[PDB]
């Protein structure tokens, strides 16, 4: 029905934060995911852009 | 600790009669590795042992 | 509830409610049966009043 791509940078060890019913300071104060989230994750190492 | 015992003579440490506060430890993030396998780590606070 | 997160406590919880429905659906069987004898014995009582 729609596609709702979220754009954003962080760290290499905050990328287990952002899975689905996930717990941590990125987790808690900035960006949480729903628990009944459904999609998809991509991350990527930008350190040469 | 300024040193660590090694595995054959592991070093245990025994605590009670204080106030904890995970809390403290969760939100650091010098933590490399930190898994609770009969606890959620979150819900440490309100958890009394 | 007090140990674990939602996400960990669904998966009990999932656990804890099948034995428990389990043992409802047993006891209501258990009860029906009886019930049924129970209402034969009652008719033949009826029958030698």
């Amino acid at each position: 029905t729609n596609v709702y791509a979220d754009s954003f940078v962080i760290r290499g060890d905050e990328v287990r934060q952002i899975a689905p019913g996930q717990t941590g300071k990125i987790a808690d104060y900035n960006y949480k995911l729903p628990d009944d989230f459904t999609g998809c994750v991509i991350a990527w190492n930008s350190n040469n852009l | 600790a300024t040193r660590f015992a090694s595995v054959y003579a592991w070093n245990r440490k025994r605590i009670s009669n204080c106030v904890a506060d995970y809390s403290v430890l969760y939100n650091s993030a010098s933590f490399s590795t930190f898994k609770c396998y009969g606890v959620s780590p979150t819900k440490l606070n309100d958890l009394c042992f | 509830l007090s140990r674990l997160d939602k996400v960990e406590a669904e998966v009990q919880i999932d656990r804890l409610i099948t034995g428990r429905l389990q043992s409802l659906q047993t006891y209501v069987t258990q009860q029906l049966i009886r019930a049924a004898e129970i209402r034969a014995s009652a008719n033949l009582a009826a029958t030698k009043m």
